[PDB]
Order: C-alpha cells, then sequence, then structure tokens
C-alpha cells in the first residue's frame, strides 16, 4: 500500500500536469479557428 | 448597470473583512506581555488561533484582495485595446498592474505563511 | 532630474530609516 | 516514435482526444486527493456524525426498504423516541443503498459509505464541466473542472470518511443547475421535465432547497427588473417550479411545508406574479396602448392587490459548536487561496457579457456570498460558486492573452498563470493533509520524536459497552456523543444531537446539577443503568462536557431551582470563573467536579490538569449515589456503575 507523503508527491505532479495541459488546451483551442 | 458592478465589489471586501466580526468584534492589535522588558507593544494579525481575527486584520486581508481584482478589471478595460498612447500610457498600465499582481499575491502568501505557520 | 538617482536616493534614504529602525529593535524586545 | 501528434485533426477531433483526457485525469484528482485522511490513519469514519447515518444506511439494505418501508425506533431516545418522520433526507441513504444493491450483487459495507465522498467528488468534478460548457465554453470549464476537483474546503467537508447529509447535497444542487441553465437558454420541456426529476434528488437529501427555493424563483423576480423575460424563461420555469412543488409534497421533512413557510410561500407568490407578468405581456400587444387597457389595468391591479391583502393577512449548543459561528479569510484565503483573486474576474465578464443565462450565477454568486458570511459550515455553498466565475475568469484572461502573439505582454501574462495558478495545486495538496486529515473518534498525541503516543479510547470503552454491559440498558453522557453510542454498542438511549424536542434536552443539565440528591432523583425518574462523561484534562486539546458546561450552566428550561440563576455558584463572587481552591465551593458540591474526578489527587503530580493547570488536593472521592464501572487506560472516559 502507497504512503502519505508519495500520495502527496502523487498529487502534486498530477495538478501541474493538469494545469499546464489545460493551458495546451486553451492554447489549441484559441488558434485554430471555427 | 456597471454601478451594480461597483456595489458588489464594495460589499466584497466589506464581507470577507469584519461583518462576521462585527459582532464578535476583537479589538486591533496589543497582546505582548513585556516579552522581556518591553510591556504593551503591539503585536500583529492573530496567528495562533485560525479563525479569528481583529479589524486591523481583516480590513488589511480585504484591501489585498479587491486590488488584485480590480487590476485585472485593468488588465481587462484598457491593455487588451489598442486605442489610446501607444507608447506612454500603455506601458505604464501593463507596469503598475503586474507590479499589483506579482507583490500582491507575494505578500498575501507572505501574510498567511507568518499567521499560519504553514510550510512553504 | 536628468537622471533618476534622486528618486532612488530618497528610496535608499527611507530604506536607510527603514532598516535602520528595526536594527536598533533587534537586539530589544 | 510516431511524431503524427500536433497534426491531427485538431479543432474537432484531437480537441476531444485532449477533452476526455483532462476529463479522466481532472476527475482523478478529486477521489484520490480525499484519500490520504482515511489512508494516513483510518479505515471508515472520521467524524462523529456518520456514524447515526451509517446504522439506518445498514439498516435500509438489510431489511428496510423505503417503498414499502419507512421504520420506527425505541432504540433511540428512551422513552420519547425519533424516526424518519426526522431525518430529512433518504438521498444519501437510497444512494448506499442502491449502490450496494448493484455492485453488492456483483460483490463491502465498509466499502461503500467511506468511498462515497471520492465518488461523489469524481462525479461533481464532471458535472461541473457538463455546467460550464454552457456559459463561456467548453474551454471554460475544463479548467473550472479541476478548481471543484480541488477545492480544498470541498474537500475537506467531504473527505473519504465522510458521510454527512449534506455529503451529496451539493451534487445534486449543482446538477440542478445543469438542470435548469439550458432550459432557460432552451426552453426544452421534455428537458425541463428531467430539470424536476433532477430536482427531487437534491430536495430529498439536504434542506439547501430552502435556499435553492429562496434562489430560483427570485432570481426570476430580478428578470422582472432587467425586463428579460422570454417564453424560453417562463415555459422552463413553470415546469420545474409546479411538479417540482409536488415532488417536495411526497417528501415528510417538507410536508405540507410546501404549502406553509415564509420563505417558499414567498417564491409561491414569485411564481404567481411571474405567471401574470407573462400573461400580460400576452394580452395588450393584440390590442393597442389605448385608455381602455389603463382602465382594466386599473381593475386587475385593485384585484391582483386584494390578492395581496388577502394574503399579507393570511400567513400560516449549535451556535456554541465552533463552526456555526462566523469566519474570517481563513476559511477564506486559507481555504480558497488562488481562487479569491479571480472570482471578481469573470464576474466582471459576468458583467460584461451579460447574457441571459449568466445573471443567475451572478446572483448566485451575491447570494451566497452573503450566507458564508455568518456560517462556515455553510463555506460549502460558496464551495463552487467561486470556481465557477475564478473558472471564467483565468478562461476570460487566458483567452484574451494566448490571443495575441502566435497567430510581450503575453510574454509575461500567460506565463504569470501556471506558477500564479498551479501554486494553488500545491496548497490543496497539503493544506488538506495538515488541519483535515484526523478523525473524531482517535486523537493524536503527543509525546515523543520516535514512535510517538498516537493513541484509541473510544473504541476501548464503547466496546467494553459493546461486550460487558445488560442487553437493555441506559445510555445518557450528553448529546453530541448520542449516535457513536448507537455505532458499535446497540444500546439504547436517551438523548442525540438534533435537535427537535430541546425540553428533553434541558432535564439532562439537572442531570449534570449541583445538588447529587435531586440530580440523582432525577436519573431514577428516567431508568438508568449507566452514566457516560469525557475527560480531557491530562492533554488539554480533547473537548468533552467540561467546557460546554458554561452551555449547561446557562441552559434553562423547566426549571426554577439553582438552574434558574445562570451563575449558580461558578465564579469568584466578584465575577470571575475559577475551580480550584481559590474557586466556588457548590461547585466542589456540584457534581462535575467530582463525577468526573475521582482518585485524581492520587495519580498525577506536579499541579496539573492542563485544561485548566489544577491542582491536586481535593478528598473528593464520594460516590454518593453510583459506583465505577471502568478504571481507564488514558483516563478517558469514566463509566459509572450506577448504584441504588
Ligand atoms: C419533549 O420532551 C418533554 C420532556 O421529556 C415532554 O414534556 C412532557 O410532556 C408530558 C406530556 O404532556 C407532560 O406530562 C403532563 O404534564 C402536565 C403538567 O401539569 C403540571 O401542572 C399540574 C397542576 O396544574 C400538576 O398536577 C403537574 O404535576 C405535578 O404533580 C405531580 C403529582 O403530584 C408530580 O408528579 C409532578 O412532578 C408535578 O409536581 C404539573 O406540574 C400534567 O398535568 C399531565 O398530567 C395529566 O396527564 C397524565 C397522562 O398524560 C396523567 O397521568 C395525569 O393524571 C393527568 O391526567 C389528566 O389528563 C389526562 C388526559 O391528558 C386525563 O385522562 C386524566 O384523567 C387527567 O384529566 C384530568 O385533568 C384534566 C385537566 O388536565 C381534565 O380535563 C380531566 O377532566 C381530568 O380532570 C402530564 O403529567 C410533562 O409534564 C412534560 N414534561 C416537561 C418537563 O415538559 C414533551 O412532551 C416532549 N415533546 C413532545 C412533542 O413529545
Ligand atoms: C443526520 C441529521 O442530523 N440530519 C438532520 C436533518 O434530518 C434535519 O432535518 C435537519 C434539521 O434538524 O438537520 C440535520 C441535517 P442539516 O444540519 O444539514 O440541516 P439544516 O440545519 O437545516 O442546515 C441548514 C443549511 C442550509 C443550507 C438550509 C438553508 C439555510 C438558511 C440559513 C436559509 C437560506 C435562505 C435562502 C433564501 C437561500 C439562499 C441564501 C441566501 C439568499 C443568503
Amino acid at each position: 500500500m502507497i504512503t502519505d507523503v508519495q500520495l502527496a508527491i502523487f498529487a502534486n505532479m498530477l495538478g501541474v500536469s493538469l494545469f499546464l495541459l489545460v493551458v495546451l488546451y486553451h492554447y489549441v483551442a484559441v488558434n485554430n479557428p471555427k | 448597470a456597471m454601478t451594480v458592478y461597483a456595489l458588489v465589489v464594495v460589499s466584497y471586501f466589506l464581507i470577507t473583512g469584519g461583518i462576521i466580526y462585527d459582532v464578535i468584534v476583537e479589538p486591533p492589535s496589543v497582546g505582548s506581555m513585556t516579552d522581556e522588558h518591553g510591556h504593551q507593544r503591539p503585536v500583529a494579525f492573530l496567528a495562533y488561533r485560525v479563525n479569528g481575527q481583529y479589524i486591523m486584520e481583516g480590513l488589511a486581508s480585504s484591501f489585498l484582495f479587491t486590488m488584485g481584482g480590480l487590476g485585472f478589471i485593468i488588465l481587462d478595460r484598457s491593455n487588451a485595446p489598442n486605442i489610446p498612447k501607444l507608447n506612454r500610457f500603455l506601458l505604464l498600465f501593463i507596469g503598475f498592474v503586474c507590479v499589483l499582481l506579482s507583490f500582491f499575491m507575494a505578500r498575501v502568501f507572505m501574510r498567511m505563511k507568518l499567521p499560519g505557520y504553514l510550510m512553504g | 532630474v536628468g537622471p533618476v538617482p534622486v528618486l532612488v536616493m530618497s528610496l535608499l534614504f527611507i530604506a536607510s530609516v527603514f532598516m535602520l529602525h528595526i536594527w536598533g529593535k533587534y537586539t530589544r524586545s | 516514435m510516431t511524431k503524427l501528434g500536433f497534426l491531427r485533426l485538431s479543432y474537432e477531433k484531437q480537441d476531444t482526444l485532449l477533452k476526455l483526457l483532462i476529463l479522466s485525469m481532472a476527475a482523478v484528482l478529486s477521489f484520490s486527493t480525499r484519500l490520504f485522511a482515511v489512508l494516513r490513519f483510518e479505515s471508515v469514519i472520521h467524524e462523529f456524525d456518520p456514524y447515526f447515518n451509517y446504522r439506518t444506511t445498514r439498516f435500509l439494505a438489510e431489511e428496510g426498504f423505503y417503498k414499502f418501508h419507512n421504520w420506527f425506533d425505541d432504540r433511540a431516545w428512551y422513552p420519547l423516541g425519533r424516526i424518519i418522520g426526522g431525518t430529512l433526507y433518504p438521498g444519501l441513504m437510497i444512494t448506499s443503498a442502491a449502490i450496494y444493491h448493484v455492485l453488492h450483487f456483483f460483490h463491502d459495507i465498509r466499502n461503500v459509505c467511506v468511498f462515497l465522498a471520492p465518488l461523489f467528488s469524481s462525479f461533481t468534478t464532471i458535472v461541473t464541466y457538463h455546467l460550464t460548457k454552457e456559459l463561456k465554453d467548453a474551454g471554460a470549464g475544463l479548467l473550472a473542472a479541476a478548481m471543484i476537483a480541488v477545492v480544498p474546503g470541498y474537500i475537506s467537508r467531504s473527505v473519504a470518511g465522510s458521510y454527512d447529509n449534506e455529503g451529496i447535497a451539493i451534487f445534486c444542487m449543482l446538477l440542478t443547475y445543469y438542470m435548469w441553465i439550458k432550459a432557460v437558454k432552451t426552453g426544452s420541456i421534455y428537458w425541463a421535465a428531467k430539470c424536476a426529476l433532477a430536482y427531487f434528488y437534491m430536495v430529498s437529501s439536504w434542506g439547501g432547497y430552502v435556499f435553492l427555493i429562496n434562489l430560483i424563483p427570485l432570481h426570476v423576480l430580478v428578470l422582472m427588473l432587467t425586463g428579460r423575460f422570454s417564453h424560453r424563461i417562463y415555459v422552463a420555469y413553470c415546469t420545474v417550479y409546479c411538479l417540482g412543488t409536488i415532488l417536495s409534497m411526497q417528501i415528510s421533512f417538507v410536508g405540507f411545508q410546501p404549502v406553509l413557510s415564509s420563505e417558499h410561500m414567498a417564491a409561491f407568490g414569485v411564481f404567481g406574479l411571474c405567471q401574470i407578468h407573462a400573461f400580460v405581456d400576452y394580452l395588450r400587444s393584440k390590442l393597442n396602448p389605448q385608455q381602455f387597457e389603463v382602465l382594466f389595468r386599473s381593475v386587475i391591479s385593485l384585484v391582483g392587490f386584494v390578492l395581496l391583502t388577502v394574503g399579507a393577512l393570511l400567513m400560516l449548543i449549535i451556535a456554541s459548536v465552533s463552526e456555526h459561528q462566523p469566519t474570517t479569510w481563513s476559511s477564506y484565503y486559507f481555504d480558497l487561496q488562488l481562487l479569491v483573486f479571480m472570482f471578481p474576474v469573470g464576474l466582471y465578464y459576468c458583467f460584461s457579457n451579460l447574457s441571459d443565462a449568466r445573471i443567475f450565477i451572478i446572483m448566485y454568486g451575491v447570494t451566497s456570498m452573503y450566507f458564508s458570511a455568518v456560517m462556515v459550515r455553510l463555506m460549502l455553498v460558496l464551495a463552487p460558486v467561486m470556481c465557477i466565475l475564478s473558472g471564467i475568469g483565468v478562461s476570460q484572461v487566458l483567452s484574451t492573452y494566448m490571443k495575441n502573439l502566435d497567430i510581450e505582454v503575453a510574454s509575461g501574462m500567460i506565463l504569470v498563470m501556471a506558477f500564479f495558478l498551479i501554486t494553488y495545486t500545491f496548497h490543496s495538496t497539503w493544506v488538506t493533509s495538515e488541519a483535515y486529515s484526523s478523525p473524531s473518534i482517535v486523537l493524536s498525541a503527543r509525546g515523543g520524536d520516535g514512535s510517538r503516543i498516537i493513541f484509541d479510547d473510544f473504541r476501548e470503552a464503547y466496546y467494553w459497552l459493546r461486550h460487558n454491559t445488560p442487553e437493555d440498558a441506559k445510555v445518557m453522557s450528553w448529546w453530541d456523543y448520542g449516535y457513536q453510542i448507537t455505532a458499535m454498542a446497540n444500546r439504547t438511549i436517551l438523548v442525540d444531537n438534533n435537535t427537535w424536542n430541546n425540553t428533553h434536552i434541558s432535564r439532562v443539565g439537572q442531570a449534570m446539577a449541583s445538588t447529587e440528591e435531586k440530580a440523582y432523583e432525577i436519573m431514577r425518574e428516567l431508568d438508568v443503568s449507566y452514566v457516560l462523561v469525557i475527560f480531557g484534562g491530562l492533554t488539554g486539546y480533547s473537548s468533552d462536557d467540561i467546557n460546554k458546561f458554561l452551555w449547561m450552566v446557562r441552559i434553562g428550561g423547566s426549571t426554577d431551582t439553582g438552574k434558574h440563576i445562570k451563575e449558580h455558584d461558578y465564579y469568584t463572587p466578584t465575577g470571575e470563573f475559577r475551580v480550584d481552591r481559590e474557586g466556588s465551593p457548590v461547585l466542589l458540591n456540584c457534581l462535575m467536579y467530582k463525577m468526573c474526578y475521582y482518585r485524581f489527587g492520587q495519580v498525577y503530580t506536579e499541579a496539573k490538569d492542563r485544561v485548566r493547570n489544577a491542582e491536586i488536593g481535593n478528598k473528593d472521592f464520594e460516590l454518593d449515589v453510583l459506583e465505577e464501572a471502568y478504571t481507564t487506560e488514558h483516563w478517558l472516559v469514566r463509566i459509572y456503575k450506577v448504584k441504588d
């Protein structure tokens, strides 16, 4: 079973991946026309 | 109208600040007990208990919040359009609003770390 | 002010006041 | 390898490749995050609250079955009892018992009330996306869904281990806005029927629908004054109003209440004025603006105002609990770090492009701000609101500022917003570990650096009650521990939290009284076998009935002697609290200074009881009417062998 701090680092990297990938979405959505 | 927006942002820090502590009002800042020599130096924002504030703590928090939001308003309302003076006024606007944004978030981060003792 | 240091000079003066104010207050409490 | 990445048919297809990618791993985040409060210590239930829910939860999958079985108990509240006439909302319970109708058929009951909340978060972070698609953009929600996925206060009041009565009320509430807002935007009335059928699921679970019908029609009242009526407001609004009233009428807690209480009665008056103003718009648009429309305008106005006169003539410890008290920014910005800042931003955008749908969210941004000004427990109502408009706000700022370049200001303004916002997800990762990763039944203690004392007197004592006591019994201590004693003990009880009968609780104050001769007589009135109280003395930061004792001290009802006068003894006679040798002597002759204290002069040294920093020295061992039943492992609870 995984620990607390391993899960904390997990949530950290997941949230960072998530928000950066949101920015990437927001770029692809703003660029390519209708 | 936009005056309704003015009313709401007026209400914003007003009920972020101290309507909760209108009836539970706790007086501004003095709590030192001589610390070794000097008797009654006013301390700070409250730190040890989290839910409490004073009048001086709340007003500062509210002020920090609405200046950041209205800085983003200024980013929208003038910095994205291109009509006024295209080298002197605009550069001031992005300059002071970026200063608002960065130093505001930095100091509010400080004003949660030092009353909060959170690992940064 | 051909130059902006006079302002910077004023800022330096406030810092000297700012820092030197609490600097002696370091050893006190 | 396979270099065909960013040249797939994006904005149509790879759009959806990235869409469902985020709708996967963002929804991973909410459920995953709640988990380390129970990964760190527990297995089943953190707070004291989910026990009373969990008991009936496993009941209504064991033997009860709601359509053919509601239920009565004599096990609680001796001799009065309480039953599904109270406890508003089986929407938690029917959800859980449905889930292990199904998954138990697929094959546990541990894993259905503790795993549920993470599930709720995951589901809610995907219904908020389909909500926020409707407002600005599908692109607006893809940062907004992560926001309610990891707003840590909404995580905090529904953690892995939560089963609160408002544990899924939030999901229903959010859902009913997906089930309102493209019914307003598109008057599709099959779809609005699906809306009211969804509303019934909220109006089951938690009484925030008294909020919601404080919200929905008065919003409609706003659309009088802005004047932005249509059919496609009205045709959708009549359905979920009138059908929803009858679906509320099915439920007992709101029973014939939807006829009568001052909030939704005024909401009904607003529905009536709305349906009149639709009709008024219809007539009088075929006729001219003649004089005679002013004439029967006077006629119909006088009939409407006499309807208003006939209506106005005929009009038919909880505060102390630390959380219902008001809160500052700490619940605030400690709660909601970056996402406070962005709250006006989209709101300005919502007052910029003030569309038909968005004004509802603006009213929802007003109201819940006003209401989470007084109750931090009510903070959950502002839990998604902020994430909505900040979900707009960044998606405004980002959209305007990845606009300008690739198609130096945006070489800052994009570039801040990553590290500006993602610092959020640091905060959300870890404040969840600091304040809220700690149960109510297991207290983390202090004292060492390696293998330090972090220890289970509640399960030790409650499992003593579940072995070495008779079947029929008494449980009486104080009300905020009333459910848990019914968790594992299966023991009959007098009081409990809620507080529908206040008198029954008020004579427990004379059961925890000064005169032992009268208090034990009130005991002997009420069929005694066992009494409990809790300590906190020698480690401090635990509760119990000695710091809500001021509450007991001023509790007053059906009384004339002692409990009339709020002082009773308990001050130094100038009016300041002391308890010790310098304290007050009828408090020395009160219960709780001897009810609790036996043999404590004889055990600890050095003048402590850290709550009071009190002292040894009282003789204080005088069980006039009882005996001990449990000599304690960690001074935890002295169980009272109630003596004749
Ligand atoms: C929430 O929890 C609460 C606490 O758990 C709970 O509150 C309790 O509710 C019960 C139920 O109503 C209350 O019991 C009643 O209390 C009445 C109060 O009377 C007061 O004043 C009288 C003088 O006016 C006193 O006599 C009386 O008792 C005193 O004397 C006693 C003996 O000396 C002594 O033990 C007492 O301590 C006290 O000193 C009190 O001070 C009380 O009047 C009432 O008694 C009647 O009902 C009993 C059965 O319910 C009978 O046993 C009793 O003999 C009385 O019967 C009368 O009424 C019956 C029908 O109601 C008839 O059948 C009888 O024949 C008789 O009728 C005669 O009198 C009628 C007039 O009353 C007349 O019409 C008839 O023709 C005939 O002449 C009962 O004890 C209790 O007091 C509440 N306790 C508290 C602390 O509030 C509450 O209910 C819970 N909430 C909910 C929603 O459930
Ligand atoms: C397990 C358990 O105890 N459940 C009980 C439940 O069964 C019982 O019916 C109930 C009452 O006793 O309490 C236990 C469960 P609960 O505590 O969650 O319910 P509760 O006490 O009713 O909680 C109340 C919370 C709410 C969110 C309800 C509304 C609160 C208000 C202050 C009214 C707001 C007015 C409006 C017009 C709404 C919009 C807001 C504006 C305009 C500012």
